[PDB]
């Protein structure tokens, strides 16, 4: 791996008071907007319930900020 | 000296290519679950 980009991080994101953990990959801000990567290799994905996880409430995560996360079954349904 | 300073934030690319600047505890996190131990548990309990 080589040419790297700066961007912002967060250990998790909180949606509807629930503390939001990523599965592989990281969270990442870019020119304003919040994705989720792989470590080894910058491309961004939409955070999506099916991609992420959520244990615990928006507690006792040091760092946690405040996001949103995608759920099909709204245009699905 | 500047092994231990570098491998406090540098990371996995450390040893292996460019620098790159991790937070400390996001690397803690990682390296837990590289265990098998899901990643949250960590930050729950970080001050353990
Ligand atoms: C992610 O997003 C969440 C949601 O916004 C943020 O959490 C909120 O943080 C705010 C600020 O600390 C909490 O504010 C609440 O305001 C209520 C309204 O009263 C205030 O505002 C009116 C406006 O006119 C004033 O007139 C009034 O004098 C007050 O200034 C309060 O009632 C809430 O109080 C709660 O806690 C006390 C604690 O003893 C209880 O007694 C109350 O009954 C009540 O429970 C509170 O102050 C807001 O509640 C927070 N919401 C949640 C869900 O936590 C996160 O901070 C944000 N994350 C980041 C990183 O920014
Ligand atoms: C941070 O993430 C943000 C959210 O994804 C990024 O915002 C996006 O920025 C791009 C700019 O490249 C906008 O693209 C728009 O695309 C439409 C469609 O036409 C273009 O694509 C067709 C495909 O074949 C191509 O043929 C055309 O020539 C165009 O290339 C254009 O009409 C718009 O003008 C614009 O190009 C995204 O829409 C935009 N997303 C949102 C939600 O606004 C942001 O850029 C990212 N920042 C960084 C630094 O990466
Ligand atoms: C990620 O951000 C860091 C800083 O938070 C970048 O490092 C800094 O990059 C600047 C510009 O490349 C370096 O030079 C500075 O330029 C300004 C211009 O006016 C000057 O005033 C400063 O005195 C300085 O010369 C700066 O030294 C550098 N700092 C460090 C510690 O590296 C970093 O390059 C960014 N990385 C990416 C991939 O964008």
């Amino acid at each position: 791996p080589s040419q790297e980009r700066n961007f912002t991080t967060a250990p998790a994101i909180c949606h509807e008071g629930k503390a939001y953990f990523p599965r592989e990959g990281v969270f990442v801000f870019n020119g304003t907007s919040w994705f989720i990567t792989q470590r080894n290799f910058f491309s961004p994905q939409i955070i999506t319930t099916d991609n992420t996880f959520v244990s615990g409430n928006c507690d006792v995560v040091i760092g946690i900020i405040n996001n949103t996360v995608y759920d099909p079954l709204q245009p699905e349904l | 000296a500047a092994l231990v300073s570098g491998t406090a934030t540098a990371g996995w690319t450390f040893g292996a290519g460019a620098a790159l600047q991790i937070p400390f505890a996001m690397q803690m996190a990682y390296r837990f679950n590289g265990i098998g131990v899901t990643q949250n548990v960590l930050y729950e309990n970080q001050k353990q």
